[PDB]
């Protein structure tokens, strides 16, 4: 395991590549068995892979909810315009946050989509009851 | 592609396709020879359960005239 | 020797001599043995020429069959195309099945062989079955199905 | 069951697995002894079979190979006994590209410690021994050295640690030998002929330079993966084993070597300035990445689907510009030389399975290489071109033939027997067949309409001509009216009995009529063939007659020239007329304003293939009827190859003296007028003469004596011998 973390990474070495980088290495030598050496270093690396997706995947989640929280304190509306947000929210850490342009103004789109809601729904169970009506006739 | 033999003598194609249907979706029935048939099911899982489930099964007519079936992988 | 065998797109597929005379075991030995092809979805207006140029690319044609309307003998959809060796529809089989045929994909399968008779559409109203329920529109098939 | 186990495991390895490969090859390892008391017979089957069938998993498999020797001494001393069997077979029956791979997988066992480094080198130093050899083909001597140096990538670092001294004395010979090779061939192996900016080098020397910038590299080559190399943690310990003394099978009138090649290279790193650095022509990286890629291809031909995966997917040590090597390796493939290693056809659908998968990155660079290829178009050998636009114009017709053709707009100013321009005619020509006339007018810019194809209107003669002072007119207006009331044979020749003059005249009035009501389709002309076909077989009893027919119905339909070809292929499946009154035609002068266009050769090379696969035909069949009245029939099936092989000579012998004819008549009126001897008219014509080597080469082989001795003598011209010189040393 020290071998591997003496190189850089290189999750996908090759047995033979890795064996090479840390020959010379007691760490490496202590284990007796070249089977062992490749199983420690199959494992290691596949427990590292499995460790990078589930922390590159806690950290996309948290750029994205660090950014609607950044937009929640602003009155955004489905009006609201990000050419005009943008130049109000440039500033912050979890703005800077988002590597790309293209997806903050996705995110931004995202984010961005009683009575009245009643007559609504009335209108909505009126042209069904209708439907329904014409059909029997 | 399967093919079908045991089939009533008053049937159709387009009856048995009502009985192939059973095994999920059919695509093309059709029987000649006066006794033996065939189907063309759309997927393998649909085709080969058929041959599986819906083989030597008692095929029913519309004609009140029932029969058996049997069913293979052509 | 190994599995490098594999030929997926020549296997038999799950289609049927529809009016076919024997058994399933008399159809399948035709069909592994075939030198002829079913080919499917081409539009009424695709010509026996374009057939004859793009089958051509995988070994010398014997014979095209255009598939017609039973009742306005009008081109249907299909047709048949016949090589002189099998190794050349294999290869048809392998490389010009899914491929563009007068613009629009078209599929080609095995067949026990032609008889007379075979090129008419069974269609209930004339042209080919498929078409009597098809609910998608298709202007090189006239329109929508005939339920439509 | 276990059987079917065994074979199913020893290929996931290789495949792509879900665990760290080196993990795979642990597991396997053990599974495999495990079973080696009752399975010891299968699995050295399935390994021999893995080794000189799946050489592009060359390394996964030797490690493995190793990883057993390093638990079962006596296992490795019997695998690689069957390898030298099973090497020693490949040999003897001529399947030395399928050696190859095992020669190499012996070589880089020894990386695996399993055969001893010292061993390998005795046998190499074996194999350059041939080059000594007294009279033997120069391709049995190519060969040698080639396995010898395509394995180096593999073997050489180590095979360095030891035997320098005979490792130097090998490269010795092999200099030597490499210096004093003819090169005659290359001229008519090369897709392009300028070398300005990459060169098209002959297959020994590039890899000979090849070989030298690894030595000079201290044979540290970066892309070769090795999954058993590492012999730190087991392999170290192993004990190697040594390879017997390798005496290489004596050359004998039954073998057969493979012929020379020349590297396609159209691609280097500043073609992608944006990706990953690409490996030089002179790299190993880039022999061994084009190597794996063909064997992928090899190995999958027959499924495209899975076939672009396998490539996709293809594992390169370090990151390399995959796309660009993919494509190149794929018009490799299609220009190689005459014509690729599998169907024509295969490599366009190829193509676009590889579009499917890699929607995103794969089009662009096919669209480069599109453009590069017709911008190197002057130089590029007719064989390759005709290629070209078959695989274009197929390419356009599956994408709605959206090309932008205006960035060819300088074809448009030049002349219409250059290159480029004549490439789009044609493309268009071909895209046209794939649909219709007004179709190809619609997709090109108004400016390019000059280059699209004529309509194809069938041409009567005596029809609304009105113009009736032509002979046999009124004979004609009989036969149509004869033809629309569906007369008989009898009849039809009775309208012909009124014809004044083998007549000429009568032929011409039944064709040009026949053929004008039977204009609509092409099932109809063939219908009408068949049904006066009778006719046919009497008024062109004779050659004349059958050349006359043929001068008629191009008269008729030289507007349509897919019309033309379906018509004389159906002619000759029906002896209407046969090959060698077809090879007459084609050099006639009725012909000669259309010599360059690509029908005519399409048309030429479907009769060549006609008569061969005839002669083939009859051939099996005696050899069948001879491994049983059933004599009767021998007798005469033996006649029938006799007549059969006898007319495919003559066409043979036909077509070289009427090539021979024509380009000397050009070379005296040149070398007479002082003028240029490179016109576009010589370039196809003596590219032409060079295709029928190329696709012929094996039939052709049969008349050496005639050929080397009664026609291509050295009166002829150097121009037209350089022709058959670098065919003969295509198995020199
Ligand atoms: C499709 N196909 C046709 N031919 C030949 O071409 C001619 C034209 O007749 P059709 O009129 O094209 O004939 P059928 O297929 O006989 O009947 P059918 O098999 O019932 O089946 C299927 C097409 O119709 C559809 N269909 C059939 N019945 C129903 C139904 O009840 N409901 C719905 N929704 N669809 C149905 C179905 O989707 C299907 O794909 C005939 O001479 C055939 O031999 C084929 N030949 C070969 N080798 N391979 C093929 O795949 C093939």
């Amino acid at each position: 395991k020290k071998m591997m973390e003496e190189a850089k990474f290189n999750p996908r070495a090759t047995f033979s590549e890795f064996a090479a980088k840390h020959a010379k290495d007691s760490r490496f030598k202590a284990i007796e068995k070249m089977k062992d050496r490749e199983a420690l270093f199959n494992e290691f690396v596949a427990a590292a892979r499995k460790k990078e997706k589930e922390d590159s995947k806690t950290r996309g989640e948290k750029i994205k909810s660090d950014f609607f929280e950044l937009l929640s304190n602003h009155h955004l509306d489905s009006q609201s315009r990000w050419s005009k947000v943008k130049d109000k929210v440039e500033s912050d850490p979890r703005y800077k946050a988002v590597d790309s342009s293209s997806m903050r103004e996705d995110l931004f789109k995202q984010y961005i989509e009683e009575k009245e809601l009643e007559r609504q729904a009335r209108i909505e169970a009126s042209l069904r009851e209708r439907e329904r009506e014409v059909q029997k006739a | 592609r399967v093919v079908v033999s045991g089939l009533p003598p008053s049937g159709s194609w387009q009856d048995l396709k009502d009985h192939m249907r059973e095994a999920g979706d059919v695509c093309y029935a059709d029987v000649y020879r006066d006794g033996t048939g065939v189907v063309e099911f759309v997927r393998k899982e649909d085709m080969t359960y058929a041959v599986r489930k819906l083989d030597n099964t008692k095929f029913r007519s519309h004609e009140g005239e029932t029969a058996y079936i049997r069913v293979k992988v052509d | 020797l190994k599995a490098l065998r594999s030929d997926s797109y020549v296997e038999l597929s799950q289609y049927r001599d529809q009016h076919f005379r024997g058994d399933n075991e008399e159809q399948e030995k035709l069909l592994k043995k075939s030198c002829t092809l079913y080919v499917g979805n081409l539009s009424f207006y695709t010509t026996e020429e374009q057939i004859y140029e793009l089958f051509s690319k995988s070994g010398d044609i014997k014979k095209i069959i255009m598939g017609l309307d039973k009742m306005k003998k009008t081109a249907c959809g299909f047709c048949f195309v016949e090589y002189y060796s099998r190794a050349d529809a294999e290869n048809a089989m392998r490389y010009i099945n899914g491929t563009r045929l007068d613009d629009r994909i078209i599929r080609t399968d095995w067949d026990a062989g032609f008889k007379e008779g075979r090129q008419y559409g069974r269609g209930r109203s004339g042209g080919q079955v498929r078409d009597e329920y098809r609910q998608d529109y298709d202007a090189g098939r006239g329109g929508y199905g005939k339920l439509a | 069951e276990t059987e079917d186990h065994l074979e199913s495991l020893i290929c996931k390895v290789g495949e792509k697995s879900a665990c760290s490969l080196e993990s795979n090859l642990e597991g396997l390892a053990g599974v495999l002894e495990a079973d080696l008391p009752n399975y010891k017979s299968k699995i050295l089957r399935l390994l021999c079979t893995v080794a000189r069938l799946l050489p592009e998993k060359l390394t996964i498999y030797t490690t493995l190979v190793g990883l057993l020797n390093a638990r079962n001494y006596n296992f490795g001393g019997e695998f690689v006994e069957a390898m030298i069997r099973q090497l020693k077979e490949s040999l003897k029956a001529n399947n030395y590209n399928e050696a190859v791979y095992l020669v190499r997988f012996l070589s880089d066992l020894v990386n695996c410690h399993v055969i001893a480094a010292p061993s390998m080198v005795a046998m190499f130093e074996n194999f350059v021994s041939v080059t000594q050899e007294e009279d033997v083909p120069q391709v049995r001597r190519d060969w040698y050295v080639y396995a010898f140096l395509s394995s180096l990538p593999w073997v050489g670092k180590e095979l360095y640690e030891k035997k320098d001294a005979e490792m130097d004395r090998i490269f010795a010979n092999t200099e030597s030998y490499l210096k004093r090779r003819q090169k005659t061939h290359v001229p008519m192996l090369q897709v392009w002929t300028a070398d300005k900016p990459h060169p098209q080098e002959e297959y020994l020397d590039c890899l000979w330079a090849q070989i030298q910038k690894l030595k000079k590299d201290r044979w540290q080559e970066r892309h070769i993966l090795r999954p058993y190399l590492a012999f730190d943690s087991i392999l170290c310990e192993a004990l190697q084993h040594n390879l017997p003394p390798f005496t290489p099978p004596p050359h004998t009138e039954d073998s057969v070597y493979p012929m020379p090649r020349v590297i396609f290279r159209m691609f280097d790193y500043t073609d992608d300035p944006e990706g990953p650095v690409m490996p030089g022509s002179h790299s190993v990286e880039r022999f061994v990445i084009e190597e794996n890629l063909h064997c992928i291809i090899k190995s999958h031909w027959k499924e495209r689907k899975t076939c672009a995966a396998q490539l996709v997917s293809y594992p390169g040590k370090n990151k390399i510009p995959l796309n660009y090597h993919i494509v190149e390796v794929i018009f490799a493939e299609l220009f190689q030389l005459p014509a690729p290693p599998h169907i024509d056809v295969m490599y366009t659908t190829l193509l676009i399975e590889l579009c499917k998968l890699q929607p995103g990155s794969l089009p662009q660079v096919l669209a480069q290489a599109t453009e590069m290829l017709y911008m190197r178009l002057d130089t590029m050998n007719t064989t390759c071109v005709d290629r070209f636009i078959n695989w274009f114009s197929h390419h356009l017709s599956n994408f709605q033939f959206r090309w932008s053709w205006e960035d060819w707009s300088d074809c448009l100013s030049q002349d219409p027997e250059s290159p480029k321009p004549k490439f789009v005619r044609e493309v268009l020509e071909k895209c046209m067949r794939l649909s219709y006339h007004q179709r190809i007018l619609d997709i090109v810019p108004p400016t390019f309409s000059a280059l699209c194809p004529a309509n194809p209107t069938c041409i009567y003669k005596y029809g609304d001509e009105s113009s009736n002072s032509l002979p046999g007119h009124s004979v004609a207006l009989c036969l149509a009216v004869a033809f629309k009331s569906k007369a008989t044979n009898d009849e039809i020749f009775s309208i012909l009995k009124d014809v004044p003059n083998f007549n000429p005249l009568k032929i011409e009035v039944f064709v040009q009529t026949l053929l004008h009501l039977a204009a609509k389709s092409f099932s109809h002309s063939f219908s009408a063939l068949a049904k006066f076909h009778e006719v046919f077989k009497t008024l062109a009893e004779s050659d004349e007659g059958k050349l006359h027919v043929l001068r008629v119905m191009f008269e008729v339909w030289r507007n349509h020239p897919q019309m033309i070809a379906v018509l004389v292929d159906k002619m000759i499946r029906t002896q209407i007329v046969d090959c060698a009154a077809v090879a007459n035609w084609i050099f006639s002068s009725e012909l000669s304003r259309d010599f360059t266009r690509l029908f005519v050769w399409e048309i030429l090379h479907s009769t060549i293939r006609k008569m061969n696969k005839h002669v083939l035909k009859i051939q099996k069949e005696l050899e069948e009827a001879k491994e049983k009245v059933l004599e009767e029939q021998i007798e005469r099936l033996q006649e029938k190859v006799e007549s059969a092989q006898s007319e495919q000579k003559n066409l043979f012998l036909v077509i070289f003296q009427r090539f021979i004819m024509i380009l000397t008549e050009h070379l005296v009126r040149c070398e007479t007028d002082g003028t240029s001897v490179l016109t576009p008219w010589y370039k196809n014509c003596i590219e032409r003469l060079q295709q029928i080597f190329l696709q012929h080469h094996q039939i052709i082989q049969q008349y050496m004596v005639t050929l080397e001795n009664l026609l291509f003598t050295a009166e002829l011209d150097p121009h037209i011998l350089a022709v058959f010189q670098q065919f003969c040393a295509l198995q020199a």
